[PDB]
């Protein structure tokens, strides 16, 4: 083990042993013969070249099947020294099969993290590996990329290291398709800082940050086809630190919750976890309090899709949720208010309406309305009277409006989504309140966990908002990696050839957010009351079919749901259904009922609606979503980003199984190869001359003598020139020193070492001093 | 590696032999120092070797060998001759740079408590007693150290 001892039982899952390493460096390999050839099914296969005649190479696959291919097709394998490499930017041959096979080989050894130059790649193991313990947290603490294997704990430390050195806010941007591992890794970044904090409401700040996610997930996460624990809202967690790097505070900002789910489920999905956790009957008292049965099929709002998930123990999860609230210091009144309002939502959908004999709705019984009103601190009669006959102002008096059954049914649904969404926002504000300390803040490390890219058989407004964010984040990566990076080289006068990596999604983003775009057309249509779903569809088509390359006709299939257009997103073409986007965007509420909510006897409910106002105000869902997303993006622009790219291996949640075309599609649309190329071809690290002189004068003070003013650039030139480094690895800019990949790391190894030698030679002289004092005493007597 | 040429004058050897008697803790004055005493003798004679460099001349001794093993002047002299043959002990500018790593603000002053902790935890750990005795009245009104002054101080004597 040696260097790998600090990790313990985790070491074989992070870095292979020297004994395993040398066994690989003796394996059979012929530079000329051993290659990679494409495959129509499995993307690329390893092969040994038998012969070639007429620019058509013949070879045998790893499955033992002979085949002949052209020129471009044949790609060089990397020698056995590169087997399961920790940073792929260090491979001799960098192409698609080299990246894919290095990931496949590592994944096969349960090594899920791999560096890709300045960023990191992770493949979902669909298995819990002994690599996230406190012993590992301590092992990664302070380590440089060289002395530590790839891991989310490593990304976390490196982000903390740049925070203290540069005295600058950092961000961890975890990307991926729904099911990839974003939430998993977000919670590990939080674990890292919380465990480190525990070393040198009810629980401590560290226990509270850890418990924040089990609480929000009960309400904001649900089982969808691609993920049993899908995030139905996006979040940004800022972990605040003091000047000395001590954990100070933390805060959570959440984004657009999938309100639709509360009252609606597609064939293969569930409502929010909380409903089923409560129904588990682990805490029977909750069912008695909520006046509910233990059967989800008795609750129409939640029983449309599935009600149980194999991977999910709702009884164990309810305990997790209830305890999270205890740790975050929620009162019994606060906890029960959330439970009673969840039950009230469950009863709301069981409220049935019928037509008055000879076009107005009236209640079809009151039992569920009585139960709902009891829990919500309302008078059931006022609520039913308020749903059927809402009051509308006639200047200096009040006139009641009529409502048919469909209108009342729509209203009770809308009010249920409103109570739920508002109760979620209450819980985030409440958590933030516990997480806010009196302690001083200098900087933060913000973690971004968005709702991942999804494609269902039915895609609506919900999916456009979700996928739009993924597009916007992918373009944040593109802009940072390929645009700013190269503009920096030119800006600093570094000799550079601009490279078009073909990573630009502005076209698509513009089709969505820019004026006359999908969202703009929707927001404009919300203004007209005569407007319908078809008038909106008509406007979209007029303005974009055959005009915006990314907007296409829907690619409808027999039996599969109707779609109105198809949008070519970065991660794939999605067929959208525009039915009900106008109601979705305006989100109108029966204000007479919202008034009874304000006058509620349940302290919690009145608080949720006290502030209430909203229109088509004149602020829409899409308008507010675009606004919050741009606020996020510009705030992220003022942070040092660190990207974690989560790859989903297969569509069957199978551990250790890679689907070659699926892994490949992800590596392509993420631009993993392009991102490795810019690290290799460019200068990934750079430092201002003043900061360089400061930090590395220690390496050789004689190059920068203390007497005179030495021009900061001539100081950097003479200092680096004096060192035992490759003098081709650095270039001089107008304000900064540019370093080719790996030079900064070596400069840091040299610095760490030299610093320890100085300490010891200082201590050696201290020892000489203390001893010569005692010798003077000997000379006295 | 006890096969070293002695390039010390007959004068030098007598002056060292004179300091050597002072460390002679033997009852019968058999002119022998322990292996543990060796480091303190090298230091008394002008050298400032590292714990490691001393153990190198002592042929990597055992714990109760440092306390029990005896050495005459003739076995000590080559050790001093070898130790003196290292002059890469660190320049003033190197030491200042080493301590300047802890000057978080670059004002030329490091917090007294910080320098103490550094000397007691990093490199070859110094004892709380060694750092107390060494940091004796070195701190200003604010309880911090001018590391350029501390370096000049330890370098002289
Ligand atoms: N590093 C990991 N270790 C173990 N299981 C993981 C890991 N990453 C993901 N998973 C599995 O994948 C599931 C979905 O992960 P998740 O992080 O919620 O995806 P998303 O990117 O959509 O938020 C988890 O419930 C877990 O079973
Ligand atoms: C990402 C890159 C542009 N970069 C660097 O290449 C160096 C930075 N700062 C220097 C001072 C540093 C050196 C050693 C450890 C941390 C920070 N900041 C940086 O942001
Ligand atoms: F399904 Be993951 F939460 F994006
Ligand atoms: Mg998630």
């Amino acid at each position: 083990d040696a260097e790998m001892a600090a990790f313990g039982e985790a070491a074989p899952y992070l870095r292979k042993s020297e004994k395993e390493r040398l066994e690989a460096q003796t394996r059979p390999f012929d530079l000329k013969k051993d290659v990679f050839v494409p495959d129509d099914k499995e993307e690329f296969v390893k092969a040994t070249i038998l012969s070639r005649e007429g620019g058509k190479v013949t070879a045998e696959t790893e499955h033992g099947k002979t085949v002949t291919v052209k020129e471009d097709q044949v790609l060089q394998q990397n020698p056995p020294k590169f087997d399961k490499i920790e940073d792929m930017a260090m491979l001799t041959f960098l192409h698609e099969p080299a990246v894919l096979y290095n990931l496949k080989e590592r994944y096969a050894s349960w090594m899920i993290y791999t560096y890709s130059g300045l960023f990191c790649v992770t493949i979902n193991p669909y298995k819990w590996l002994p690599v996230y313990n406190a012993e590992v947290v301590a092992a990664y603490r302070g380590k440089k990329r060289s002395e530590a294997p790839p891991h989310i704990f490593s990304i976390s430390d490196n982000a903390y290291q740049y925070m203290l050195t540069d005295r600058e806010n950092q961000s961890i941007l975890i990307t991926g398709e729904s099911g990839a591992g974003k939430t998993v890794n977000t919670k590990r970044v939080i674990q890292y800082f919380a465990v480190i904090a525990a070393i040198g409401g009810k629980g401590t700040l560290e226990d509270q940050i850890i418990q924040a996610n089990p609480a929000l997930e009960a309400f904001g996460n649900a089982k969808t086809v691609r993920n049993d624990n899908s995030s139905r809202f996006g979040k940004f967690i800022r972990i605040h630190f003091g000047a000395t790097g001590k954990l100070a505070s933390a805060d959570i900002e959440t984004y657009l919750l999938e309100k639709s789910r509360v009252i609606f489920q597609l064939k293969a999905e569930r409502d929010y976890h909380i409903f089923y956790q409560i129904l588990s009957n682990k805490k029977p008292e909750l069912l008695d309090m909520l006046l509910i049965t233990n059967n989800p099929y008795d609750y129409a709002f939640i029983s449309q899709g599935e009600t149980t998930v194999a991977s999910i123990d709702d009884a164990e999860e309810l305990m997790a949720t209830d305890n999270a609230f205890d740790v975050l210091g929620f009162t019994t009144e606060e906890k029960n208010s959330m439970y009673k309002l969840t039950g009230a939502i469950m009863h709301f959908g069981n409220m049935k309406f019928k037509l008055k004999q000879r076009e107005q709705a009236e209640p079809d019984g009151t039992e569920e309305a009585d139960k709902s009103a009891y829990l919500m601190g309302l008078n059931s009669a006022d609520l039913l009277k308020g749903l059927c006959h809402p009051r509308v102002k006639v200047g200096n008096e009040y006139v009641t409006k009529g409502q048919n059954v469909q209108q009342v049914v729509y209203a009770k649904g809308a009010l249920a989504k409103a109570v739920y969404e508002r109760m979620f926002n209450w819980m985030v504000t409440r958590i933030n309140a516990t997480l806010e300390t009196k302690q001083p803040r200098q900087y933060f490390i913000g973690v971004l966990d968005i709702a991942g890219f999804e494609i269902f058989d039915f895609n609506s407004f919900e999916q456009l908002c979700i996928n739009f964010t993924n597009e916007k984040l992918q373009q944040f990566f593109n802009h940072h990696m390929f645009v700013l990076e190269q503009e920096e080289y030119k800006k600093e006068g570094i000799e550079w050839e601009f490279i078009d990596f073909g990573m630009d999604l502005q076209a698509c983003i513009d089709l969505i957010e820019k004026p006359m775009g999908i969202m703009s057309i929707l927001e404009e249509e919300c203004m007209f009351p005569k407007a319908t779903d078809m008038t909106f569809k008509a406007k979209l088509f007029d303005n974009h079919l055959g005009k915006s390359s990314n907007f296409q006709k829907p690619r409808n299939i027999k039996g599969k749901p109707e779609a109105h257009f198809s949008l070519i997103h970065y991660a794939g073409t999605v067929d959208y259904n525009i039915i009900g986007w106008l109601q979705k965007n305006k989100d109108p509420l029966n204000e007479t009922v919202v008034d009874l909510y304000k006058k509620s006897s349940l302290k919690m409910l009145s608080s949720l609606f006290a502030n209430y106002a909203g229109f088509d105000s004149f602020q829409t869902v899409s308008a507010l979503h675009r606004e919050n997303l741009n606020k996020l993006m510009t705030n992220l622009r003022s942070t040092h980003p660190h990207f974690v790219r989560c790859i989903i291996p297969n569509e069957t949640k199978s551990p250790g199984v890679i689907d070659n075309p699926l892994v490949m599609h992800q590596l392509r649309c993420n631009g993993v190869l392009e991102g490795i190329r810019i690290c290799r071809k460019g200068f990934p690290n750079r430092i201002l001359y003043g900061d360089f002189r400061q930090r590395y004068r220690i390496l050789n003070p004689a190059a920068i003598p203390e007497g005179q003013f030495i021009d900061s650039r001539k100081g950097a030139e003479k200092l680096l020139g004096s060192l035992d480094i490759d003098h081709n690895q650095y270039k001089f800019g107008h304000t900064k020193v540019f370093f080719k990949a790996g030079l900064l790391g070596l400069l840091e190894e040299m610095r760490d070492e030299r610093l320890s030698r100085i300490i010891t030679r200082i201590q050696a002289q201290s020892r000489g001093v203390l001893s010569r004092m005692e010798f003077k005493k000997l000379l006295e007597r | 590696p006890s096969k070293i040429k002695i390039e010390f004058t007959p004068e030098q050897i007598e002056e060292f032999k004179e300091a050597f008697t002072l460390f002679d803790r033997t009852p019968k004055c058999e002119m022998k120092i322990t292996y543990g005493q060796c480091g303190d003798v090298l230091r008394a004679l002008g050298q400032n070797p590292t714990q490691a460099e001393v153990l190198r001349v002592l042929g990597k001794p055992k714990q109760e060998e440092l306390n029990s093993k005896m050495m005459d002047f003739d076995t000590f002299l080559p050790m001093l001759q070898h130790i003196s043959k290292n002059k890469d002990t660190g320049t003033y500018e190197d030491f200042v740079e080493g301590l300047r790593v802890f000057d978080k603000e670059g004002n030329g002053t490091v917090m007294g408590a910080e320098l103490r902790h550094v000397l007691a935890t990093l490199g070859e750990k110094l004892t709380e007693d060694e750092v107390e005795k060494l940091m004796a009245g070195q701190e200003d009104s604010n309880g911090c150290i001018n590391y350029e002054a501390f370096v000049k101080h330890i370098m002289a004597g």
